[PDB]
């Protein structure tokens, strides 16, 4: 047959020649399962061979694909040209620094991420002794956070992190929480310092954008208010104290 | 080059790299480990599973039985010791992983359930939900950064390996971010480098999936084995190759071809079961290799149902019910409905083999250590015999954490009795690997690297499919001849320096033309049917235990051949009959 | 020395003006205005109250401006966005589990919302009645 | 890098007043403007309901001064608390805004306390 094409504006930049990034117009054929992710295959493959992106899995559960699709925080293998016939225009993931084309620095998610300690912390149990002893009810208190595939479309939805880029962020938040609602982990009070900070669950106004554009429906923003009653409770049990 | 020191370097940070990190570091306190990935290691293909790991957990379960199933499994090409510490070793990671946080489905008593995968009698594959490789890829990483001996490099694509008098010294590979080289010094280095599913047009596996430590490992004289078997997974979606588990099947779903029959009951499969009760062993829940095959047979009776994707046929699932459908499978149901455009509920999903796993890999004792000394291999990207002629469902998985950890333990071994070596001939090989890099940029011709992919991709799922026949794998090997001299005719035109993923995906092309050339000689000289491994021609549609009981080596020398020898196979307990 | 030239896009103070759930955010705050608008007055009514019936009789001439009756009814209007809002954002701050599941928010909004009725209506009844 | 010491902050104290008036303001706030943005100034209401009697007298009894107190403090400490919020949102600097916007809270809120003791 004959194929439907689209013109698809791309917000290009080489830190070695552009002073600042710019639009490129690339037409790409597309049918009902025609990707995001296929299409800059696409592009890369025929059009234009110097643009770099981040990819790998194609079903949207590593969490490479992050950018910014009419001002929309989307993985690229989830995002189909069928819903775009009239116009598309894709950015690099909003509120990071741009490197290369589709590329950010990432830097700063990892750093916050390695900050809240996320690992089980104060068991001694050995594994010559079997498993813990877990319910399903256990599990589910903390279960849907866990979920949280690194992607960073929650960073490039708030608007917080914009205006405060030192603000940890809502991902590492959640991770957190999860290892705090884990009835495993004796280790809440090495990540309440962090989670305590003006830097932490304090930098949220409960915008709720990160929620909404989770692809894997993690919901963070009410981890983020979970952790602020956290908090307040260990505010309160801190100033109980005296000396 | 600026230099980096280190006890040991690990070449991934898949979940054989990043267990490994973690024995290695748990081994030696003291030690530097240098892990290595060209992806943060959270997007590391082992994240993109939906099955899950086996280990022996229930009572009436043994160690004899997943030992049984593994080796008969494998077609009895399977190193038979190593799947004895496999099996013996599953429960420890398995139990481990569950210490480190790895949130395992339960049973509401609190101890961890299991469900049967591989087809095994005994059920023993644990699994969090239909997000098994997701939560262990990223317990093992959230894990992994409590080591502060683990010195990571995230995205640094390894080059090559430095390689004098028989010993591994370290690695040359390229800061991805800022353009310029590295050495890494280590007299230990691990492949976890994953497979290589990717040279196939049509696969279930991530980009990065390119199986360049295999490649390495080629340039090096260290010998592939096993290559010929590559593990088809039936239902897979067209066009994307995207997988849907096989719980589909283990809740009562059907195969259909274009006249709605039932077809496999007409190869050996049969009697038909009933929509209610699934029966594993029978009908849309027997072997992985006879599904493949039927569908190849339904193929050649036009049974198929044609589709612009390719041709397909049906996994009805609409006997499940709307709670059942949407509900229970969330993961599996929002997968089809995007990328088929098909309700579950409503309608049929299209479905096709696919190319899966890699069964073959860098060759590989039971210790995980290769011919050459310091130097190690494990995952997918290796070949420790655990897998053989086919690998069984979810044994992978547990491979990745038992072998890791044996592979980390004996690495800091290795790393520690190492003594000292020629420094010239190691900056020697080390210029040497960027004089490379220095002629393949300034290499020049006009040809698309991309249509040469393209074309490996066909050659690889027309010769060396599901079913062969001397004639099309013969026509696989001229092709991969032929794109191997049309690779010295590519002009990388990206000369830029920040992310550079031309030159990369170049890269990658190489050593995915040098493996995919040893598979489809390893398949072509392999004349008998094992396993994944399945031909046509008269004399070589049976199993020949008489005269390829054995594994086969696939070396590569400098002059661009690929030389074929056979090892042969430790039998323990279970001999082939 | 490195060739990267990391780019750093500015966010100007009209971000919010662009994506409409941004703007719905910046509404969702701007109640904040009707608010304590509507407590200053209270303020107003309360010192005119105690001021004797003369500054009262002033005071309820101020609500019948009738511009004042204007902005008074726009501060019921962002009121009435306000407890929308906040009973849909409440919820999230509770961590419930009812039988394997975490449960919310619709049990929570449907309590929270009843609770209010029953207040507007036993304030207007004691308000009025009497 | 982040700070590996970071500084509690002082924020809890005020999400929380700003919680309980936020929770306040949205059940009793409109049936309360209603009433006297609405009801009143229009004469919406049923005889001497609304008149200055009945409405001092209802002031000068306990209860209704403890809702008075609540119907005005408890909103202003919420809503100024999302005006402190909305200057940060919207990138105008704004001097000591902390003890600006509380400030008058407070202000206000022993205001409102002098006018409930009744003047
Ligand atoms: C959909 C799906 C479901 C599966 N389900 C199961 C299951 O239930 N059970 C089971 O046992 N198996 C399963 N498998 C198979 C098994 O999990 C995979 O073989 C496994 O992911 C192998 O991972 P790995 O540890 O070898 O490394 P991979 O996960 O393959 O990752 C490779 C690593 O090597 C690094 N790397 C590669 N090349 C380079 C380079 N040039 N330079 C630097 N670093 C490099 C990458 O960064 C990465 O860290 C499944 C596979 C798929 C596709
Ligand atoms: S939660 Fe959704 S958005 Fe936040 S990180 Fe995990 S995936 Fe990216
Ligand atoms: S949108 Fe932003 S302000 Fe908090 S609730 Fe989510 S991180
Ligand atoms: S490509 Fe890996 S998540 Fe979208």
């Amino acid at each position: 047959a004959e194929m439907k094409n689209l013109k698809i504006e791309v917000v290009r930049y080489n830190p070695e020649v552009d002073t600042a990034p710019h639009s490129a117009f690339y037409e790409v054929p597309y049918d009902a399962t025609t990707s995001l992710l296929d299409a800059l295959g696409y592009i890369k493959d025929n059009l234009a061979p110097d643009l770099s992106y981040r990819w790998s899995c194609r079903m949207a559960i590593c969490g490479s694909c992050g950018m910014m699709v009419n001002n929309v925080p989307k993985l690229a293998c989830k995002t189909f040209l069928r819903d775009y016939t009239d116009g598309m225009k894709v950015e690099a993931l909003a509120n990071f620094p741009i490197e290369r084309d589709l590329v950010v620095d990432m830097t700063h998610f990892i750093e916050s991420l390695e900050a809240i300690k996320p690992y089980i912390i104060g068991n001694s149990r050995t594994a010559d002794q079997g498993t813990n002893i877990q319910t399903p009810a256990q599990m589910a208190k903390y279960h849907q956070f866990s979920g949280c595939i690194n992607c960073g479309l929650c960073y490039a939805a708030c608007p917080q992190f914009g205006l405060n880029p030192e603000f940890i962020g809502p991902a590492a938040i959640t991770l957190a929480h999860r290892y705090n609602e884990d009835s495993r982990d004796h280790g809440k009070k090495e990540r309440m310092a962090q989670l305590n900070s003006q830097n932490g669950v304090w930098s949220c106004t409960f915008v709720g954008y990160c929620s909404e554009v989770c692809p894997k429906h993690v919901d963070p923003a009410a981890a983020i208010q979970q952790g602020k009653v956290e908090s307040s409770k260990d505010f309160l049990i801190a100033t109980l104290k005296p000396r | 080059m600026q230099t980096f020191q280190a006890d040991l370097a690990i070449v991934g940070a898949g979940g054989a790299g990043l267990r490994a990190a973690i024995a290695a570091a748990q081994a030696n306190p003291n030690a530097k480990i240098a892990l290595i990935s060209k992806v943060y290691p959270m997007r590391s293909h082992t994240v993109a599973a939906e099955g899950g790991s086996a280990a022996v957990a229930q009572d009436h379960d043994s160690f004899e039985y997943h030992f049984h199933d593994t080796v008969a499994g494998g077609d009895w090409l399977c190193e038979q010791d190593v799947v004895d510490y496999f099996v013996h070793h599953c429960p420890t990671e398995m139990t481990q992983l569950e210490l480190w946080g790895c949130p395992w489905s339960r049973r509401p008593d609190g101890s961890v359930n299991v469900r049967r995968f591989g087809g095994m009698k005994i059920e023993r594959t644990w699994f969090a939900a239909d997000k098994t490789g997701f939560h262990m890829l990223h317990t093992l990483f959230q894990t992994s950064l409590q080591f502060p001996q683990i010195q990571r490099f995230d995205e640094h694509f390894v080059l090559d390996i430095l390689v004098d008098d028989g010993h591994v010294r370290g690695l040359v590979a390229m800061n991805m971010m800022e353009g310029t080289l590295v050495q890494i010094r280590a007299n230990a280095v691990v492949m976890a480098t994953g497979g290589a599913g990717r040279v196939y047009r049509y696969n279930t596996n991530g980009g990065i999936v390119t199986g360049d430590g295999m490649g390495m490992a080629l340039s090096h004289g260290v010998p592939l084995r096993d290559m010929e078997f590559v593990q088809y997974h039936p239902t897979g979606l067209p066009g994307s190759g995207i997988l849907m588990t096989q719980g589909c099947r283990g809740e009562g779903g059907i195969l259909v071809n274009k006249n709605g029959y039932r077809y496999l009951q007409d190869y050996g499969m049969g009697p038909e079961t009933p929509l209610g009760e699934p029966k594993n062993k029978y009908m849309e829940l027997g072997p992985r290799d006879k599904v493949s095959q039927a569908f190849w047979h339904e193929w050649r009776k036009g049974n198929t149902i044609s589709t612009p994707r390719g041709d397909v046929v049906y996994l009805d699932l609409r006997h499940l019910g709307e709670k059942k459908l949407h509900e229970r499978l969330p993961f599996i149901c929002e997968l089809a409905k995007a990328y088929v455009g098909v309700d579950p509920v409503k309608e049929p999903i299209p479905v096709r083999p696919t190319a899966h796993y890699t069964m073959g890999g860098i060759e590989t004792d039971q210790n995980c250590e290769t011919r050459i000394k310091g130097l190690f291999a494990v995952g997918e990207c290796s070949s420790v015999g655990l897998h053989g002629a086919n690998r069984l469902g979810s044994n992978s998985l547990a491979e990745l954490v038992v072998f890791g950890r044996l592979a980390g333990e004996q690495a800091t071994e290795r790393a520690a009795t190492a003594g000292n070596g020629n420094e010239a001939a190691i900056e020697a090989q080390a210029a040497g690997v960027e004089q490379r890099l220095k002629d393949l940029v300034n290499q020049d011709g006009g040809e698309n690297w991309a249509k040469i992919r393209d074309e490996m991709g066909l050659a690889m799922e027309e010769g060396c499919g599901i079913y062969r026949t001397p004639e099309l794998m013969q026509k696989t090997i001229d092709k991969l001849a032929e794109l191997q001299e049309r690779f010295k005719r590519v002009r990388i035109t990206d000369t830029s320096s920040v992310f550079n993923t031309d030159l990369l995906y170049t890269i990658e092309l190489g050593h995915g033309l040098n493996v995919a050339e040893c598979m489809a000689h390893s398949a072509m000289a392999r004349k008998e049917s094992r396993g994944a491994h399945q031909r046509l021609d008269e004399g070589c549609t049976e199993r020949d235990d008489v005269n390829f009981l054995k594994h086969t080596l696939a070396f590569r020398d400098a002059d661009g051949t690929t030389r074929l020898e056979y090892s042969d196979v430790k039998i323990t307990t279970l001999p082939p009959a | 020395t490195t060739k990267r030239k990391p780019y750093v896009r500015p966010m100007t103070s009209t971000w919010w003006k662009k994506l409409p759930f941004y703007r719905f955010y910046m509404l969702r705050e701007g109640t904040a205005v009707p608010a304590v608008w509507f407590s200053i007055e209270l303020i107003f009514g309360l010192f005119a109250l105690k001021n004797g019936p003369e500054a009262w009789a002033g005071f309820v001439d101020f609500l019948q401006n009738p511009v004042i009756v204007i902005i008074n009814l726009i501060t019921l209007a962002a009121a009435l966005l306000h407890t929308k809002t906040w009973f849909e954002l409440a919820p999230k701050a509770a961590n419930i589990i009812v039988k394997d599941e975490k449960m919310g928010p619709e049990p929570i909004i449907k309590s929270l919302w009843a609770v209010t009725v029953v207040a507007t209506i036993v304030i207007l009844f004691v308000a009025l009645y009497w | 890098m982040i700070n590996p010491n970071p500084k509690r902050s002082d924020e809890p104290v005020f999400w929380g007043l700003f919680g309980a008036g936020g929770m306040w303001s949205a059940i009793i706030a409109p049936v309360m403007i209603l009433l006297v943005g609405i009801l009143l100034p229009l004469g919406l209401f049923p005889g001497d309901a609304l008149s200055y009697e009945r409405v001092l007298a209802f002031a000068q009894s306990f209860i209704g001064r403890v809702f008075l107190f609540l119907m005005i403090v408890l909103p202003l400490w919420c809503g100024l608390h999302r005006m402190h919020h909305a200057m940060h949102d919207l990138k105008i600097h704004v001097p000591a805004g902390k003890w600006v916007f509380y400030g008058l809270a407070a202000i206000l809120t022993v205001v409102t306390l002098i006018g409930v003791v009744t003047i």
